[PDB]
């Protein structure tokens, strides 16, 4: 049960070959969920909320909270330790960088973003013509018809 | 799609409040002597120790 | 530009192209010491812990001290 | 001689409802005798279950202790399959300190119906020649490299682009490895290290296993069957990069605008071809210990269209309902009470506990005299069913002590002088007035 | 020395070859039938083939249940698990009770693997970047492997290992007279420190140092580890990782129990089973001991009904020593043990009687004699006839008190002057009530 | 320090380079977005969504694993409008406990458990406000209505 | 036409609380009648509150349900009008889960007293004409009002505070000086040529300006608990305020009123429904009454002799005796014929209904019969009904119809007795 | 290279010169102080309250996002007796959990909520171990105060 | 190797008018300056169990937060 991964748990696998047609059994394996799952999205997303004073002291302070309170703690919360990030900034020339231990190792299939483009393959599943057309042209292609 | 985004006024705190409303401005002086006092110093710890 | 690491099926090899810093380099063991460093007083045979500010020699504790700001 | 995690239990023997192809019940078949109605309406309920139409449809099992409630249960779960999903829960399973009852409820529900998709991917499989990595000197960090692979009638050589070279370095893949290659997620699955590649090595870096290498064509499909319930998605939807709440069990009291996102998706999901949502079963055993807020909701749960096809179970009498004063039929509330079919079961006789005992038995690889089977069964009938199963046991292990190798009238009556049953000893009890506490 | 416990003298049961309970063997006189009973328990947990069988020891107080279970636990061996448990365990406020429940019937079962752990370490000495003379197309040279030079209180080996290994070295600090370690199968490098040699070259420095290690530079053992069947689940549940805001965030905050869904278990069980068809991994069932059962709910032992007839769950030994009492949980329902009879129906009933003089005596001087202490016979039997008067219990506890006042008036042996001072000084429950009720107008 | 982002995108029609705050910078590399990679960002919360690489960058590794999409049709920059449904329920939960925004806070408040909370008066008559305000532009149109309480 | 938040409710109808200068009721104003030995002992309590001299004090009203005691209490608050902190809140709205019952009293007591101060803020707004910044960084622009125009020279911080909020020509801004924020308004018509349309500010391009702001002393305790405490604020995951800190708030605010350096403005708190409160409330309550920064509370109750909440005691209005000397008592009286038909009226002229002269009497007695609350309902259904039928009066068949369909207790009950065999636990 | 920073203040009614260690050096570089501000120090506290810049160079720019201060009108140097009282109860709160070490620029205050919790009896013994020990060295002396109960 | 600053001297206690955030006047060391010795320590079993109890379970021996 890693933390960085979707595991479902142990299934069966059938690795199809392409010559013979002969199918080969796996046994309990590691599963990965399927990465679609995930679709929901909140209805409505706000800004936090944030003060206001009315002097050049509180709008320092207020602009540093904009950023951040100090570059070791934003390094901190982005790459897991100020030597963490210095190693990811270097990592660059080594051959094998150790794994990053911050955010930008979390990587949601989605984002942090919550707008969800239309994919293409709809067009599929929006016509039964198109549907049709799809089928029937895997056959052909399959078959080897021109 | 996306999300409808919404954004509230920011909340107002006086200049008067933010100069002396603050314990932890007015009773800097207090909090010094609480760890001054404090049992965590190093000295205690090592004369304890 | 290039730093090539080909895992063959011979061997490994690192290449390193024409005037490459080169970072690989080498190491070696420094000569040690045969004895330790002792008190400077004659009898006293513990170590060093350390060495004197008045004067300048080795010392191991209170007593010691005391012999050395004595005798000089 | 090995023993695995699953062992003889109470009800190992059941291997299905014992039924034929007209749905008439068999005397003795697949572990089940006996008990012919009920059985019958098992059956029912199971075609009807494996059709699949129609929603939040209940059913209730009642009757005397040790009838066979649960041993039906397991029966038809064991018949279902596999590959539909059967949740079994206890009556307090739900009462929780991380979660209201209701939502305990709707999570179970939520459990049952599950949703199977088909998942092909084209992956290569093939075993590790060589690999080349160029890395650059300052430049932008751009990495460029090649990767050959071979089998044993193909060979051939990929490029690489910025994505895979760094998983191939997390996973430190070498030469001499056969590995997987997932084409469209990108993730390298490594099976282990070859023979003829092994000769030339450095000192251990990598001790382990031995495989062999893949023959055939280096490029093929591979196919998964996922079933996922509805309830985990539900919490794989609650939050983002949220997946150990699936084993820690963290999420509580989900949002329900997720509860509807997702059964909208799952509508659309269905009728778009792609997965296909399939209903299970749910399995609430000694649901008389039930508050009545969990009757009344279910009341309004079992109303929906993905309501599972929930089985009830209860033994007792006219009994007031947990959390009130009022008497009721079974310990439930009518209005819950009279939205299900009621399927009673009727007690035992000789004739059918005679076999139970050698089903058991068979089951347990216990011989015994048919003398010893008649005394057995007289106790199985002076006492209850169980006494007489648990006594199957005690009785093989005290005739194994004295190297024998067929159970005897002795033994048995040995065993039932040593051990006791509720009965006498509750007949002892009444000896030590004093002795005991809180009389 | 290890402190008297109160059951330290129960070593086992006392069994003949053919089963039959001895008059006195192994601390334990009396109760052959109970005893018979037990084996029988014992043979049948060793039998390796049931689950979720139950026996309730039933009986007064202070007839020796408590202490049979322990002695089957003895006689079991220390390589089965036996987890004790009292019935106030399940009431916890972090967690529902019916999850303490499924945890301890998880911790009742242990498992047994094998591995072997292959290391090269040792001081480092040297490092020689081997190159092969022949750069390739394009490049001044081309490495081919990295020489490093370890040794130990044995003897210095030189190892050839890939070049790769260099750019972990740089991102450590790894110079001479450092002691390194790389495991052979992950292919890593750790460093430990500086020498101990190097001690006394500087008056103060920042680093440790950690000695010069003795044996072998490549070490290669066999070790076979046991772990509960619920230490996976803890173990999977909460990943205990460093690199993620997720692991690390937890591992700030105050641990809390989870309720561990059942799909956990269900792969968890999956990959057991193919690891000991693999032949890899061995399986041995324990044993749960639950003492007051009568403490327990009416939920949980509504939920101990679904419990006991699954096909995974261990052997579970119930205790209780209640009459006819009130189930707790309900208002009213009355019933014998304090426990519900359709649960009582899934159970065994070992039933235990009391204790007569004879055998009371021989107990008390079971626990003398282990205890370290010499009585006479003269005042042995005074307080075998004050415990006879009594209960056992308060004959045994008088034990000590009586030694101290002996060896404070200098006698090695307690006398009956020494027995009678003690039962003047202390009381009985029986006279403490009997005061109690004569002076209830204050209090 | 880090003021201006020029960022150059090149659509069907052509190609503009825009100069952009530097919140767009920190989110597009939190996102890992290169050249020739098709990106979507949105100016009123400033999220940015990337899609893959190029279709033209198809042929150029024999071995992939990214998901190539076609070059977007238009122009760079472009408004729509898009008719939106809410309760007022959304409206103050998102307020109660904020998760949009390219900032740290939120971020990080995105990944917690989602435990629920007791909204005070306060936020719900401010959020009266804005809907009056909204009401009063003639965008937002008011639609109550029923709530159906079972075995009451 | 739009349809606001605020539609006709229940008490909608009521604005303020009618009474002369003299503190006598008269027989119909601002939307309210009858009650008149109530409306004159509210006007005291009014005068009490806007006067702020005393603290602690109690009134509790108790009547007859359905007889106004919750809608007087209600139009006392738009008499009271804003600017004076009012704080309404159900008596089992304190019952909560991540905190205490006696912290949430003390929760509400601080929501309604507040701190008011006023101070002085320089405020620049007027019409920009041109910006011109080179490439430290000079920057230069020419602000315009209706009566003046002002050329500026940037300091560097100007350069970003412009720069950050993009300002082109013909933009009305206004920038506070102490700070750096540009707020813009609109645009002017004037450069409209070739997105709200405001027209050029008015007077001299600097202003100082007095501003005046209150602060809930609940307000002030929390800002002061977190590192952020005025979030929490919104979002309510405060809890558990320590008493150490409210103590030396209260002082600072002592010292602060003896000084002068600001004000205090007593408030109201109107707890609802109090006759389900338990006693260890009451007890709270019966010391929280005698502090000086204790504001005043309205508590309303519509029962008589009951077990109080927590106990088997019985006490009058389900209150215990001790917290009844405390506070003062208002009863009110059951509505007659004329006062019921009059209440008609002004809600039939609320709902904008036009209905028969000879349906009041009818209404009248379907009120007098059935709590009078039956009728209110009532008249809506009517007009409904009307306007189902395409006419325009209400008359008096398209009453008597829903009669027929709805259904009051005493109806449904009276229907109930002989249908008990399918009816549960009775 | 660092070890303590002259600071010049002036009043109209004197001049005064400071010798600061580097620890108010950093508090003042905080406050993000220049030269030509109006400051307020606390030699027993360490507490620097920059009070905004000084008017007679309100004329520096015509546009300056700063706010102007008169001149302060009082003494540079200024001496008071102060008595100060504080409960064992504060020291028990202050000791028993880590010191949030948080007075603004920091988000790590953000993350968890404060809660009263149980104080151990070890940590009671520690703090009246050391209030004996500074009440024997005379800094500091204690007074028994008065607990009242209501609805006891 | 680790150092643990105590504070600063008396005599040290004059060349800053306007003392830092947070500094302690201690009196200096007295005696042998590398001391060299045993000590005895007694620990209850509590405290070893609320130590490995978590990752930094120190703090909850005064905090009570096991
Ligand atoms: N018809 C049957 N066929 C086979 N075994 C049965 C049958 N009925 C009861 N049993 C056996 O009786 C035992 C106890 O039954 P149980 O499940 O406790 O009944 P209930 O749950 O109704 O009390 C089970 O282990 C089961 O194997
Ligand atoms: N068979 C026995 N042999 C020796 N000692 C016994 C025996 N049975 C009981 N005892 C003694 O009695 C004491 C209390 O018995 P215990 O097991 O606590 O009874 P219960 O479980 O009924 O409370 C124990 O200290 C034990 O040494
Ligand atoms: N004096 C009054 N003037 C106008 N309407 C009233 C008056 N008294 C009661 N009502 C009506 O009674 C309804 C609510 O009664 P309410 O005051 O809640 O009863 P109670 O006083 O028993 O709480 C309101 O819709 C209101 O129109
Ligand atoms: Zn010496």
């Amino acid at each position: 049960s890693s933390h960085c991964k979707a595991v479902s748990g142990y299934s069966d696998q059938v690795v199809h070959q392409r010559r013979s047609a002969t199918s080969s059994l796996r046994r309990c394996l590691l599963t990965e969920l399927p990465s679609f799952l995930c679709v929901a999205s909140p209805r409505v997303t706000a800004v936090p909320l944030d003060s206001y004073c009315n002097d050049r002291s509180a709008e320092y302070e207020r602009r540093v909270l904009k950023e951040g309170g100090s570059l070791a703690a934003k390094q901190c919360l982005l790459n897991g330790a100020p030597e963490l990030a210095a190693d990811w900034l270097n990592r660059r020339s080594q051959f094998f960088p150790e794994p990053a231990g911050g955010l930008w190792s979390i990587r949601p299939q989605n984002g942090w973003s919550f707008i969800r483009i239309p994919g293409k393959e709809s067009l599929i599943t929006d016509s039964g013509k198109l549907y049709a057309l799809d089928v029937l042209l895997t056959r052909l292609k399959s078959q080897g018809h021109r | 799609w996306s999300p409808f985004h919404i954004s509230l006024k920011p909340y107002h705190i006086s200049k008067f409040i933010y100069r002396h409303g603050q314990i932890r401005v007015f009773n800097h002086s207090r909090d010094r002597w609480l760890r001054v006092l404090s049992p965590f110093a190093p000295d205690y710890i090592q004369r304890s120790l | 530009p290039m730093v090539r690491y080909c895992s063959g099926a011979q061997g490994s090899t690192l290449s390193f192209p024409p005037g490459v810093p080169a970072p690989t380099a080498v190491s070696q063991r420094p000569s040690p010491s045969g004895p330790p460093p002792r008190c400077s007083v004659p009898g006293c045979p513990h170590p060093r812990r350390y060495a004197c500010s008045r004067t300048g020699q080795a010392l191991c504790s209170l007593q010691c001290y005391r012999i050395n700001l004595q005798m000089r | 001689d090995v023993t695995r995690i699953e062992r003889i239990g109470a009800h190992s023997h059941i291997r299905g409802l014992g039924l034929d192809d007209a749905l008439e019940p068999r005397q003795a078949s697949q572990g089940m005798v006996g008990q012919l109605a009920a059985r019958r309406a098992a059956g029912v309920v199971l075609e009807m279950i494996r059709e699949g139409k129609i929603a939040g449809r209940a059913v209730l099992i009642a009757g005397q202790p040790g009838t066979g409630k649960t041993a039906i249960a397991m029966g038809m779960a064991q018949a279902l399959g596999p590959d539909t999903p059967f949740t079994a829960i206890a009556g307090s399973e739900i009462f929780s300190l991380e979660m209201s009852k209701t939502e305990a409820l709707t999570q179970a529900f939520r459990r049952s119906i599950g949703v199977r998709i088909k998942e092909e991917t084209e992956i290569i499989e093939g075993e590790v020649v060589e690999i080349q990595i160029d890395r650059p000197a300052t430049g932008t960090g751009s990495k460029v490299g090649k990767l050959t692979l071979k089998t044993t009638e193909m060979e051939t050589i990929y490029d690489l682009g910025t994505k895979m070279i760094e998983s191939l370095t997390k996973d430190k893949v070498q030469a001499g490895d056969v590995i997987t290659i997932d084409k469209a997620t990108g993730k390298i699955s490594k099976l282990g290290r070859s023979f003829t590649r092994a000769r030339d090595y450095d000192a251990m870096g990598s001790q382990t296993k031995f495989v062999q290498c893949p023959d055939g064509e280096l490029q093929k499909r591979k196919e998964v069957v996922h079933t996922v319930s509805l309830h985990e998605i539900d919490v794989i939807n609650s939050r983002t990069q949220g997946f150990l709440a699936l084993f820690s069990g963290d999420t509580g009291e989900i949002k329900s605008e997720v509860r509807e996102q997702i059964n909208a998706k799952v509508a659309e999901w269905r009728e778009e071809g792609k997965a296909e949502i399939i209903p299970g079963v749910l399995f609430i055993d000694e649901v008389h210990m039930l508050d009545i807020e969990s009757f009344s909701f279910l009341n309004r749960a079992l109303e929906s269209d993905m309501a599972p096809v929930l089985i009830m179970a209860t033994n007792r009498g006219i009994t007031r309902i947990r959390g009130t004063s009022y008497q009721s039929p079974h310990g439930i509330p009518i209005d819950l009470l009279d939205r299900l079919l009621i399927v009673s079961t009727t007690p035992y006789s000789e004739k059918d506990t005679k076999q139970i005992l050698r089903i058991r038995c068979e089951e347990e690889d216990v011989e015994m005299s048919e003398d010893a089977y008649t005394v057995l069964t007289r106790i199985g009938l002076e006492t209850s069913l169980r006494y007489a199963i648990q006594l199957i046991t005690a009785a093989s292990l005290v005739c194994r002590k004295r190297k024998g190798t067929e159970v005897q009238v002795d033994d048995i009556k040995r065993v039932y002088s040593l051990f006791l049953d509720e009965s006498r000893s509750t007949q002892y009890m009444k000896e030590y007035q004093d002795a005991f506490l809180f009389n | 020395t290890q402190r008297i416990a109160s059951h330290s003298h129960v070593k086992g049961l006392g069994l003949d070859e053919s089963g039959l309970a001895k008059q006195a063997a192994s601390g334990l006189v009396g109760q052959e039938n109970a005893r018979e009973a037990c084996g029988v328990i014992v043979e049948l947990i060793k039998s390796k083939k049931m689950a979720g069988r139950a026996v309730l020891l039933a009986g007064p107080p202070g007839t020796g249940k408590t202490a049979l279970a322990l002695a089957i636990a003895q006689e079991l061996g220390s390589k089965v698990p036996f987890c004790p448990m009292v019935g106030s365990e399940v009431y916890s406020t972090e967690i529902k009770k019916t999850e303490v429940l499924m945890e301890n019937f998880r911790r009742a079962i242990g498992l047994r693997i094998k591995e072997t752990k292959e290391v090269y370490e040792g001081e480092v000495t040297e490092l020689t970047p081997c190159e092969t003379e022949n750069p390739m197309g394009g490049y001044g040279k081309t490495i081919s492997h990295v020489i490093i030079g370890l040794k130990t209180a044995k003897g210095t080996k030189q190892l050839k290992l890939d070049p790769s290994i260099f750019e972990s070295l740089q991102k450590e600090r790894v110079e001479a007279g450092d002691v390194i370690y790389i495991e052979a199968n992950s292919g890593a490098v750790k460093r430990q420190g500086r020498c101990d040699t190097y001690a006394t070259e500087f008056d103060l420095e920042a680093e440790e140092y950690v000695p010069l290690p003795k044996g072998d530079v490549h070490k290669k053992k066999e070790i076979i580890q046991d772990v509960t069947l619920h230490d996976l689940d803890v173990a999977n549940a909460r990943p205990q990782g460093g690199q993620d805001i997720l692991s690390m965030m937890g591992q700030l905050m105050k641990p809390k129990k989870t309720e561990i869904t059942d799909k956990l278990r269900g792969e968890i069980n999956k990959v057991v089973n193919k690891y000991i068809d693999q032949g890899i991994a061995e399986l041995v069932p324990g044993v749960l001991f639950v003492d007051e059962v009568h403490m327990l709910d009416i939920e949980c032992f509504t939920y101990l009904h679904r419990a006991l007839e699954s096909s995974i769950a261990p052997i579970v030994i119930f205790a209780s020593n209640r009459g006819n009492c009130v189930i707790r949980g309900t208002e009213d329902i009355t019933s014998p043990h304090g426990i519900p009879l359709d649960l009582l129906d899934r159970v065994m009933i070992i039933r235990t009687m009391l204790y007569t003089p004879q055998e009371m005596k021989q107990i008390i001087k079971i626990r003398a004699q282990t205890e370290g202490i010499n009585i006479s016979e003269e005042a042995l039997n005074h307080l075998g006839e004050i415990g006879t008067k009594t209960t056992l219990r308060y004959s045994v506890q008088l034990l000590t008190p009586a030694n101290l006042l002996a060896k404070i008036n200098g006698k090695d042996s307690i006398e009956k002057e020494h027995v009678e001072e003690i039962s003047e000084l202390f009381y009985d429950a029986k006279s403490s009530a009997k005061i109690l009720a004569d002076q209830q107008d204050k209090y």
